[PDB]
């Protein structure tokens, strides 16, 4: 009887989730098939997403529906003419077990202020209306030796529009350096985005 | 059988703090250290035991004559929106007394808030700017948020009062310039739901002279 | 990291009841397929209303079993919070909306009495 | 003359229940009182969802009585019209919600399931 | 044993309800006591309302709550110390089974038209229970002008045409000979009880 | 056993009338008439027989080829807001035909509205004066009411189209005096639950000459 594999993992970066899993090394090479099966689709079976493969991973980014359902993969290995058991991976939701990438941060002087944009991930680019996106930005502003936080609501239609969302902090004209980094945090299960490179700037 | 209940309980609700104290209870004929029992419930709910699992801390049989929900990490202890009552009482083995049972309290509508942090305050042509920490931080900002007032006078004037604002950053445009002016930082904690506000300490005193040009 | 009570004691729930199995997503969804189709809150509250109440009763069912007693309880109070805003009052009548028996012979003569006046004001006010 | 098609059926089905006797009066209101406390139309659909429900629960079990099943559809329909405003879907989704048993084993693994994408969006936007 | 009463009826004009009964002529005088019991009060029991009083009717409009909100009554009579069965009524609703009065109508001519007032009856007008669902939602206005005769409608939900003393209606006229004859009833909200048609108020175009 | 079902059937949906007509069922060896058998439902419900007990006119084992719903009684017939299906058979003693079934009318919804009935026009200082009946008399004004236009123009002038106005009277200012005007009345139905609209009849031209200043 062929072996079932083994250590299924599903790892998601910017929504786009790859399963993993490991195999024993045998004379011959065998072969995978990976089925995917979503919550939330009526008459919901396991759906094929590679099929016949000779590597250890499979991109399943079409097979994600709502980033906050739960869905579930299992795999297969085939040698010449015969199968496995199935390998069933644990629950995955794109939105808490993910991560996502960090949003854009641009800084420019004003006449008394300093205006800071956070542009939203990458991966909010219209190029659906689903439970995961941002609530709040935690954006950092160190001036000298202290760094104190903020906090940007996505809901205020003031500070932020679908593109960029923006802050302005008054400073003065002696010597100062506001250094600034921003993440984000999702909505359901709080999961913080990576944390955006510190862009600075000096008066 | 019967013990006597702890005496005078108190409950610390400032910034994101949430310590329950009393005062020991002791015997004259006393063998052992008396242990005490925490319990808590929501509004109608069932009492659980202040145990690791339910709150994070250990509050059943302890010798202290204090608990401190807050105290293991950030958001743990009580959700600052739930209706907690507390009730606590002293045992010793077979033998315990009576339930003391707090006032129901919310932490949003009970807390004492305190002043803004680490104030830092630079001068400018005729202005100030403040920028601040805030009381402590909050989880949710959509269901409560600051409020901030900062309290601004020249040496000798009258008071003056700019505010409110939600920024951590403000500028106190328009004053004399090369003069001297006190500021004090006070914020208020405003609970949506309560449609009462809370009213924060103020900060120290402290006053700083304008720029030229 | 910060996230509602709700979350951490709801996985607790899923796991109690083997709601992580692969299994559940067969037969569609319950809730969250309806509220997909109601946006506007006075729809929302009406189907809200129905799936307020079908977990009360579920929670009513596992008082007994006091290893999920943590779990339940903390997203009762978080329901409500979020459903009826701390008001108990709404709270209250609600409860007592719930548990009136359909089957007992005084509260439905009671029911067929007051129906007029209940019809009267389904409809918005003016 | 001109009136709502259920206020001459509702008074057909108080004769028939004999829900015309003073003894009706004990005991308090049911729905009455409490739907004078809530005049937000948020407040008033959470209550009135629960009290329609307990009508269709009621007229379901007097589903055999041919003497008031006139009265009892018209009322029905009314209801339709007064409560889901004529939207087929909403009726027929609020009607899904109701028939769900709380005691099949694979209902409430579900219900545990979505409960968390649930709270996520019982309070308003 | 002393007979009960019969043929209990009530009777309510302008939510003032009095409750009527016929009994038989005996040789003492009879006394009567009058109980009301009200839907919608916690704990419900039967409160008197005229006691130990020797003719055939009782003004109950003090123990009239929502008007909307069914009511029952029930009389015994009294001889002597020997008391009679209660006699009760069929259930009452004041908005259902009562009668309210007519709205006063008010014309007056413009330049252009002519504004028809319509005042509301005297019931809900006053400085007998507020927030009901008691009262008037549309108000047919029939307008004859010479022989023909049209029905308006006003609603009360509307702000820009009533008031809380009035509903206006604006009818606009020519210089030609012209009788303008108005009357005007208002409709109960739930059970569209009628009320009373208006006294018909006329104008005339001379010029 | 089995007959032919009735043919072409036809629901009458003009103002207030609700008529259901068909086409009559005749037989070869035909010793006694045909009877039919009318039957409605609303969106989730039982079928009940057309009977003066249920619906107030008798359309069961009647020997006419239509069923008047609205003809007894003022008020009478299916309310305008009901989801209302119909169905329909032919039947001779044990015999009968299949169930003809209607499509659903909402009145509001399918309803053909008509024009304005009893049209006055009267003369005015450079205007014409409107006074029209409803095309039929609703119960319920908040839940569907009418809104009229007036489709005016001077003799040999173009189209102009007055609206619209919910009064059942309308005055046509700004008119050139001493000028013949022809018009037409058409009403159009709203129901705010639909939020589309019924388009009415127009009424017959009729011309006037207003006034002379
Ligand atoms: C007024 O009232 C009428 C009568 O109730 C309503 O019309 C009905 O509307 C329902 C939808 O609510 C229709 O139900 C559908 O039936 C389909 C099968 O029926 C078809 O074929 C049969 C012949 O055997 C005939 O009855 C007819 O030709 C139908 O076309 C089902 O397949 C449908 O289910 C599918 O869709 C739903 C929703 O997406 C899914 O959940 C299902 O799984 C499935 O995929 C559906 O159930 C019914 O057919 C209608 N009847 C008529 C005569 O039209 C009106 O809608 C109502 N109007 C208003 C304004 O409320
Ligand atoms: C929070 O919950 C507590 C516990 O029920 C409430 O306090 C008591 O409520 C009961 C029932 O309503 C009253 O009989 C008591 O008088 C209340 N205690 C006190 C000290 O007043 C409390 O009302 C709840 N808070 C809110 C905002 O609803
Ligand atoms: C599978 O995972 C376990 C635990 O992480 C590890 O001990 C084991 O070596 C893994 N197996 C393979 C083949 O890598
Ligand atoms: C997975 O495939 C999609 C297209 O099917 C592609 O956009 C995505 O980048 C792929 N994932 C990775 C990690 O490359
Ligand atoms: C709690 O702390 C006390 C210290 O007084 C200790 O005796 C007790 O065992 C602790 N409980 C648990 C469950 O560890
Ligand atoms: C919190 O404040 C409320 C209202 O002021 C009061 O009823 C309650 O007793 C307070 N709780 C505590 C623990 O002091
Ligand atoms: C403010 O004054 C108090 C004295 O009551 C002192 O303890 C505290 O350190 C002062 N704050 C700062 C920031 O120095
Ligand atoms: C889905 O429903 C069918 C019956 O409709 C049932 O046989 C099946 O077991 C259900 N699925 C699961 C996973 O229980
Ligand atoms: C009112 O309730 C009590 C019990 O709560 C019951 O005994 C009584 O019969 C009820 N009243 C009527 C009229 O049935
Ligand atoms: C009482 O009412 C009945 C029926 O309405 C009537 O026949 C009888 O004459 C009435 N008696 C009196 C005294 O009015
Ligand atoms: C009935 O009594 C009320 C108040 O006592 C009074 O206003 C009303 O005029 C009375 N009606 C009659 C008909 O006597
Ligand atoms: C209905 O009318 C028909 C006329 O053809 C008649 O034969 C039948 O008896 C009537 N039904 C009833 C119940 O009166
Ligand atoms: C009534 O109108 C609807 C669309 O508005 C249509 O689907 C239906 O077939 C119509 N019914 C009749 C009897 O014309
Ligand atoms: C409108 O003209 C038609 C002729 O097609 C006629 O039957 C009808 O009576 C006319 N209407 C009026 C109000 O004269």
């Amino acid at each position: 009887s062929v072996p079932t594999p083994t250590n299924v993992t599903i790892e998601s970066y910017n929504m786009n989730p790859i399963v993993y899993w490991e195999y024993q090394i045998m004379p011959q090479v065998p072969v995978f098939t990976v089925e995917v099966k979503n919550y939330g689709v009526k008459n919901s079976e396991w759906i094929d997403a590679c099929i016949n493969i000779s590597h250890h991973y499979c991109n399943i980014s079409d097979h994600v529906g709502d980033p906050s359902n739960s869905l579930w993969v299992r795999v297969k290995a085939r040698v010449g003419q015969k199968e496995s058991a199935y390998a069933k991976s644990e629950e995955f939701a794109v939105c808490r077990d993910g991560k996502i990438g960090p949003p854009k941060l641009d800084i420019r002087k004003e006449e008394k202020q300093i205006m800071i944009d956070i542009f939203h991930p990458s991966v909010f680019v219209n190029g659906p209306e689903t439970i995961c996106y941002i609530r709040v930005y935690n954006v950092y502003v160190r001036k000298n030796g202290s760094e104190i936080k903020y906090k940007i609501l996505t809901q205020n239609e003031d500070d932020c529009d679908e593109i960029r969302c923006q802050l302005a902090i008054p400073v003065s004209s002696l010597n100062s350096q506001y250094c600034v980094s921003a993440e984000g945090v999702l909505n359901v299960w709080g999961v913080t985005t990576e944390k955006s490179k510190e862009v600075c700037i000096t008066i | 059988s019967q013990l006597p209940a702890p005496q005078h309980p108190k409950i610390r609700l400032y910034n994101a703090e949430q310590v329950l104290s009393w005062e020991p209870v002791a015997l004259s004929n006393s063998t052992r250290p008396v242990v005490y029992q925490v319990q808590f419930k929501y509004t109608d709910s069932k009492w659980f035991t202040a145990d690791i699992m339910s709150i994070g801390v250990n509050c059943t049989q302890i010798t202290a004559t204090e608990c401190d929900f807050t105290a293991a990490s950030p958001s743990a202890g009580f959700p600052m929106d739930f209706n907690v009552t507390l009730r606590l009482r002293a045992e010793l083995g077979a033998l315990h007394s009576a339930w003391v049972t707090m006032p129901w309290f919310q932490h949003y509508r009970n807390v004492t808030v305190g002043p803004p942090e680490n104030i830092e305050v630079t001068p400018g042509e005729g202005s100030l700017i403040i920028r601040f920490s805030s009381p402590f931080d909050i989880a949710d900002t959509s269901t409560a948020f600051f409020c901030y007032y900062v309290h601004y006078w020249e040496k000798g004037g009258i008071q003056q009062v700019k505010g409110p604002f939600r920024s951590n950053s403000i500028s106190l445009d328009n004053l004399k310039p090369s003069r001297v002016y006190c500021l004090q930082v006070q914020a208020q904690l405003l609970w949506n739901k309560s449609n009462i506000f809370r009213v924060g300490h103020l900060s120290n005193i402290s006053c700083y002279e304008t720029m030229a040009d | 990291g910060s996230q509602d009570p709700y979350v951490k004691e709801a996985e607790n729930l899923k796991k109690y009841f083997n709601a992580g199995h692969s299994d559940v997503a067969d037969n569609g969804t319950l809730f969250l397929g309806i509220l997909k189709n109601w946006k506007e809150e006075s729809d929302r509250k009406i189907m809200q209303s129905q799936i307020v109440s079908f977990y009360f009763k579920l929670f009513k069912n596992f008082k007994d079993d006091q290893s999920i007693q943590k779990s339940v309880e903390t997203i009762k109070e978080d329901m409500n919070v979020k459903f009826f805003n701390s008001n108990k009052k709404k709270r209250d009548d609600f409860e007592k909306l719930t548990n009136y028996s359909v089957t007992d012979l005084n509260v439905q003569r009671k029911a067929i009495h007051e129906l007029i006046q209940v019809m009267a004001e389904l409809s918005p006010a003016a």
